[PDB]
């Protein structure tokens, strides 16, 4: 449903007002979804769409992108924007982020390192360890990831995320901060930059 | 010289093409000089394939035992490690290119082909040698070139060999060894037979003012990422594969030496399974050199960064 | 921040005294501030020192050179903080601990921050990481914080010598590493040279 | 059927030309090779189809080449 | 020249050396054959990502002179545009280059024709008559500027940068060095380690510029600052890059594997000379 | 026999002709067809192929459709609800009735293999409770499953745990070095023994 609404909002033979209601509607179907790539990835797409800033769910949107915790006042309002059939619940159904942010963060994390505990992963995605463990398992099972779990020492080992690459990538980070420092030095005072370069050519 | 090399001479090629010395000897050539252009274009095109094979063409000339590679251009053709004489599909695009090239003022004839073997080394396969052997009859002059665009980033050394192969039923000499970049488990066999059929040629260069430098300066920042190659995990699959195959060869060696080659007033002559340990020792070296090369990427980090601590 | 700093200096330079006193209380409250260099160095703030608003610079000092344990210690002499000001100092204690040890255990963090539990403590480091002023990850297995990255605020101009010493140790060993590799490459080369020599030498005599 | 053969012939030409440049004789033979199972097309028919294809701009002739066509998208 | 001489525009261009070696080579060929030096005008391709431009590659175009004006042939370009786009479609058309000394009207005439392909093309000009040691390529964009109330196409100059492509760089190393093999074949250790060597040498040079800056801000000659010192302070503190109990064993586990691997190879090598020694000995001292 | 697949195709092939003649046999044949399709494990099609389009609406055949949907999703709670609710239409026919115990085991066995994956320590009373049977039949299922290797791991019966296996690392490097290491011993013995 979310895809369909989103596509309508991108058409130019769709009336103006209705493009935005449709975007509003897309956001709401995207927020209710479960398991997989789409809920945080559509939130990011939606955030880049400048039209969401005319919406009242803009708050939830900006707060999710900037990774700011959600509170009671905002759930009450969102629940009220919902059409009656869309008040669809698991007996507590709400706005809960999770399916791209777990999945997207696991994909960003494979590019960041080697292997990790559940405690750290649960604490980082702000969910219980079991939910992470459940979605990680699903992702390994669907072959969109691979790994094995050590539940004796409470650690999942992944085809990349949090270990020997962390060491390698920290060397890269440190050396990039060195480059950054060289850029900042060139910006404030180019005089010392030229002068101190000639000091290397003397040695 | 430096400028004499840059000009092309149509007449020098006309004499050479009439004379046709290569019919006498196909091991004739010995040096290469490849343009800075030829090389950069060849690496970038190879890299655009990914880890998937691509072919391009080279324009050049020959002068004595030197081959000269003036320019190169890419082809959008698929058939490097499957289709025998993949180049044919490319012919229409080549005919266009040479015609377009002549009119701006580049008149130099096609010297040969380039392809690439990504993540398995610089060597010619069964498809490649078979396509070259037709080209040395028909296409002349025609030379094979191989480059790897992933291996190269780690080592910092350009692996580029321009080769030529010998025609069928030609006895190789004692010219064995070359650069050691590991092969996968089933590709090991294929190298083993083909290597003596060809030779690599040594390479020179020259330089001036738009492409080189964005790269040279960028390396001044960039240098950190090449030391975090960390091969041992990236191509973990290579070690297990070669070592299980090396074991099968030692079983072959135990029998070969053990029973002996059956011979009655005949003594072994050149073969790719003649003196099994002598072959085998070298296969151990291509797997060992890569492994320790992996250790050396690790050793550098450990000494340079980690020993500093906080004083 | 970025933008907000460029506004505040101009405003400080613009006014005097009674407004400057006010501005200190606002800078510390204002979000995205996890720097407190630039305003201190201006002449304008400096006048309030040695008077009845001296305590405001003395606190600003305490944030700049010091931390949460240095604060509590003279809690009486300095005027109050609000929740945003305290939470900013508490994140700013983690950067300091990170200056000494790369990995800092919970019992150290816990004492210094004077926090009620582990979960309240672990919430503060996740909030920092989203704003990206500190980068780092929690290890609940060994009970450490392992920091990826951290940034100063830390003027600390007496202690600066340490930073020069470490930069200097980083220097001297470099050359010790280069003479290093230069040696090995020549030793590889020396071996191949002799090996080529001996074989060619031996082969000739077979002919006789 | 006659009209139908033209379309199939055309489909064959585009299909073959997609799989880039071919000489006229080669193209025709392939059309026959492909179409053999269904029926043997008349040579005259093929040529007409090729021209139609060019107008449709499915395939173009090489600028300087004796009977050569390139697949143009 | 003929130039507006305005403020630097909204795009940046980055500059770097082999392609002009391609141009020079042609120029030498052409000069020898005709009997006079002949310029070439050509296209640029590269990329743009944002407002910043990386000029990655180039190719020569065909041209003719009728009057004192240059006309680039369109039919030629459109044929070469369809072949090149098949292989490189990631890259796109930036503009052109020409040859000569300071800016002149005959460049502005040709730049209007290029405006037909893309509405905003870049202009680039190389003097191979340069008496100067700095890089003698200068980059321009065209601005439409009003002078004496009449709108005139006038050029504005851009500054440059250096950028990516490690895959390409390793070839620029080989190209640059032009070194020959010694007595052997060149060693495996030698060939492997060069990047590693040069990498250390970059860190020597990186430490040096930061260090002399920090001292300068204390000493005088650079003033005191907070933004740069807080960051340098922080840069020191991160070292050493892990010390955890978790890292140590996994680091050694890989070191230990490559320690056995090496041992099993040095024995295989020794076995070979043993089989060779035993073969030659039995023939000579015994009867085998 | 065990050749569930040969049954499916013969009943499927038969149904078309049974449509032409018609009733009553179409109703009974349809039970034989659904039964057979389940046992193959799995490639289910008693309903994306062709067999009964207006007749399926009658509640008699209806049970079967629902029962098959519960088998394909492999959900225990629905299967057992149908067996109880529409008791007569499945239970009265003796052929189908015979396999039913096996079908129950089949669902529980697939459900177990899905479940197992988030853990590396899972308790036997926890899985018995989840499957809806006592500890002893689950214990007996596990033993047979490890030997068939449709569950990976071993049991700790002095603490009631499954030490599932995810204790893998590499191994592939370490075994190839062992094969390499054994040939070098035989090779040294061989070469040195050639001397005199």
């Amino acid at each position: 449903a979310a895809q369909r609404y989103n596509e309508l909002s991108y058409k130019t033979i769709v009336h103006e007002s209705e493009r935005l209601e449709a975007l509003k509607h897309a956001l709401h179907c995207t927020i209710l979804a479960s398991a997989g790539q789409q809920r945080s990835r559509m939130l990011a797409t939606l955030f880049k769409d400048e039209r969401c800033q005319q919406l009242a769910a803009y708050g939830i949107l900006e707060k999710m992108y900037l990774d700011r915790i959600i509170r009671g006042n905002q759930l009450q309002e969102f629940a009220a924007m919902l059409m009656p059939h869309q008040k669809a619940t698991t007996a507590d159904g709400s706005s809960i982020l999770d399916r791209a942010v777990i999945e997207h963060n696991l994909l960003s994390a494979s590019k960041l390192y080697n292997n990790i505990t559940f405690e750290e992963l649960g604490a980082l995605l702000e969910i219980p360890a079991a939910k992470a463990e459940k979605i990680a398992s699903q992702m390994i099972t669907e072959g969109r990831m691979n790994g094995f779990i050590d539940q004796i020492d409470g650690i999942v080992h992944f085809e990349t995320r949090e270990a020997l690459p962390t060491w390698d990538k920290q060397i890269q980070s440190l050396c990039f901060q060195v480059n950054n420092l060289l850029e900042k030095i060139s910006q404030t005072a180019p005089e010392w930059t030229a002068q101190a370069m000639e000091a290397q050519m003397a040695q | 010289s430096i400028d004499e090399i840059y000009k092309y001479d149509k007449k020098q090629q006309q004499e050479i093409l009439a004379a046709k010395p290569w019919t006498k000897d196909h091991h004739y050539f010995k040096y290469c000089k490849i343009s800075a252009l030829a090389l950069l274009k060849m690496v970038m095109h190879a890299r655009s394939g990914g880890n998937l094979e691509v072919m391009g063409l080279m324009l050049g000339k020959v002068d004595g035992e030197t081959m000269i590679i003036m320019d190169s251009f890419a082809l959008p053709v698929e058939g490097t490690e499957t289709r025998v004489n993949a180049q044919a599909a490319a012919y229409e695009y080549m005919a266009a290119y040479i015609e377009n090239a002549k009119q701006v003022g580049r008149l130099e004839n096609a010297i040969g082909w380039y392809h690439s073997h990504p993540g398995y080394g610089c060597w010619l396969s069964g498809i490649d040698v078979s396509t070259q052997m037709l080209n040395q009859q028909f296409q002349e002059p025609f030379v094979a070139v191989v480059i790897d665009p992933t291996r190269t980033i780690s080592a910092g050394k350009v692996n580029l060999g321009a080769f030529r192969t010998y025609p069928k039923g030609y006895k190789p000499p004692d010219e064995g060894p070359s650069e050691y970049q590991t092969i996968p488990l089933n590709k090991i066999e294929d190298f083993g037979v083909h290597c003596k059929q060809y030779y690599a040629l040594e390479v020179s260069y020259f330089k001036s003012s738009l492409d080189r430098k964005l790269l040279e300066l960028l390396w001044n920042k960039y240098w950190v990422n090449t030391l975090s190659s960390s091969s041992l995990l990236t191509n973990a699959d290579y070690t297990t594969g070669q070592v299980f195959d090396l074991s099968e060869k030692l079983e072959q060696s135990e029998a070969q030496l053990g029973r002996g080659s059956f011979m009655l007033g005949l003594e072994t002559h050149d073969r790719k399974s003649e003196d099994k340990l002598a072959k085998a020792t070298r296969d151990s070296c291509k797997t060992t050199i890569e492994a320790i090369h992996g250790l050396m990427s690790q050793v550098i980090k450990d000494k340079l960064f980690n020993q500093i601590n906080i004083s | 921040s970025s933008n907000l700093l460029e506004q505040f200096i101009l405003l400080a330079k613009g006014t005097s005294g009674s407004a400057l006193t006010a501005l200190i209380s606002q800078v510390l409250e204002a979000p995205g501030v996890y720097v407190f260099g630039e305003l201190l160095e201006l002449a304008n703030v400096q006048e309030l020192a040695e008077g009845a608003n001296a305590a405001y610079l003395q606190l600003l000092n305490l944030f700049a050179y010091g931390t949460y344990p240095d604060y509590i210690a003279n809690k009486e002499s300095l005027p109050e903080l609000s929740t945003a000001q305290q939470n900013k100092l508490k994140h700013l204690t983690i950067v300091s601990l990170a200056s000494r040890m790369k990995c800092i255990p919970y019992s150290v963090l816990l004492k210094d921050l004077e926090m009620r539990n582990l979960r309240e403590l672990e919430d503060l480091i996740i909030e920092a990481v989203y704003t990206d002023i500190i980068q780092g990850k929690l290890d609940q297995r060994n009970q450490l914080l392992e920091v990826d990255f951290c940034i100063g605020r830390d003027i600390r101009k007496k202690d600066i010598n340490n930073i020069v010493k470490t930069l200097h140790e980083w220097c001297d060993g470099c050359e010790a590493v280069l003479l290093g590799i230069e040696q090995q490459v020549l030793r590889a080369n020396q071996y191949k040279e002799n090996h080529n020599r001996t074989q060619q030498q031996v082969e000739a005599e077979v002919t006789n | 059927v006659d009209e139908d053969r033209k379309m199939y012939l055309q489909a064959a030409i585009v299909r073959i030309m997609k799989a880039k440049v071919l000489r006229h004789n080669a193209l025709i033979q392939e059309v026959i090779s492909q179409s053999r199972a269904r029926f043997n097309p008349s040579i005259s028919m093929i040529k007409k189809c090729i021209e139609v294809l060019i107008d449709k701009q499915y395939i173009e002739r090489s600028q300087a080449s004796a009977d050569e066509y390139s697949y143009v998208a | 020249s003929v130039m507006a001489c305005g403020v630097t525009g909204s795009v940046s261009v980055a500059l770097h050396p082999l392609v002009i070696l391609n141009i020079s080579d042609h120029w030498i060929r052409m000069r020898s054959q005709e009997g006079r030096p002949v310029q070439v005008i050509g296209a640029l391709i590269g990329k743009q990502e944002g407002r910043n431009i990386e000029v990655m590659n180039s190719f020569e175009l065909l041209s003719h002179t009728v009057e004192e004006k240059i006309i680039i042939d369109k039919e030629y370009y459109y044929t070469k545009e369809e072949q090149f786009k098949q292989v490189f479609k990631e890259l796109e058309f930036l503009g052109w280059y020409t040859t000569g000394g300071p800016p002149d009207p005959s460049d502005i005439h040709v730049h209007k024709q290029v405006c037909e392909i893309i509405e905003s093309p870049l202009f680039l000009k190389l003097n191979p008559m340069t008496k100067h040691t700095d890089l003698p390529v200068s980059v321009f964009e065209s601005v439409i500027d009003i002078i004496n109330g009449e709108a005139t196409m006038l050029f504005a100059e851009l500054t440059y940068t250096l950028a990516t492509e490690e895959a390409e760089r390793i070839g620029v190393d080989h190209v640059a060095r032009m070194t020959a093999t010694g007595s052997g074949e060149n060693s495996t250790v030698a060939e492997h380690l060069i990047a590693q060597h040069s990498a250390i040498k970059m860190l020597h040079s990186r430490v040096k510029l930061i260090l002399e800056y920090v001292k300068a801000s204390e000493a005088g000659e650079v003033p005191f600052n907070h933004e740069i010192l807080r960051e340098a302070y922080a840069l020191c503190h991160c070292l050493p890059v892990l010390s955890t109990d978790k890292f140590k064993t996994d680091f050694y586990d890989q070191c230990n594997d490559v320690g056995l691997m090496a041992y099993l190879g040095t024995i295989t090598k020794t076995c070979n000379t043993m089989n060779q020694f035993v073969n030659k000995f039995n023939v000579l001292y015994d009867r085998q | 026999e065990g050749e569930f697949e040969k049954a499916h195709t013969d009943f499927f092939e038969a149904f078309k002709n049974y449509d032409e003649s018609g009733s009553p046999r179409r109703t009974t044949c349809l039970k034989y067809l659904v039964l057979a399709n389940m046992l193959m494990k799995s490639g289910i099609n008693p309903f994306d192929s062709q067999e009964a389009k207006p007749y399926k609406n009658d509640p008699e055949i209806l049970a079967m459709t629902n029962l098959v949907s519960a088998y394909q999703n492999n959900d225990i709670t629905e299967f057992e609800k149908i067996l109880k609710t529409n008791h007569s239409n499945i239970m009265d026919d003796p052929f189908i009735r015979e396999h039913i115990e096996e079908l129950l085991r089949n669902i529980r066995t697939q459900v177990l293999i899905k479940l197992i994956k988030p853990y590396t320590r899972i308790h036997i009373p926890f899985i018995s409770k989840e499957l809806n049977i006592d500890v002893a039949d689950v214990e007996s299922l596990l033993v047979q499953c490890i030997l068939d290797n449709t569950i990976h791991g071993r049991i700790d019966q002095v603490n009631q745990l499954l030490e599932l296996d995810h204790q893998k690392r590499g191994g592939a490097r370490y075994t190839a070095l062992d094969k390499w290491t054994n040939q070098l011993n035989s090779l040294n013995q061989a070469v040195v023994s050639k001397l005199a």
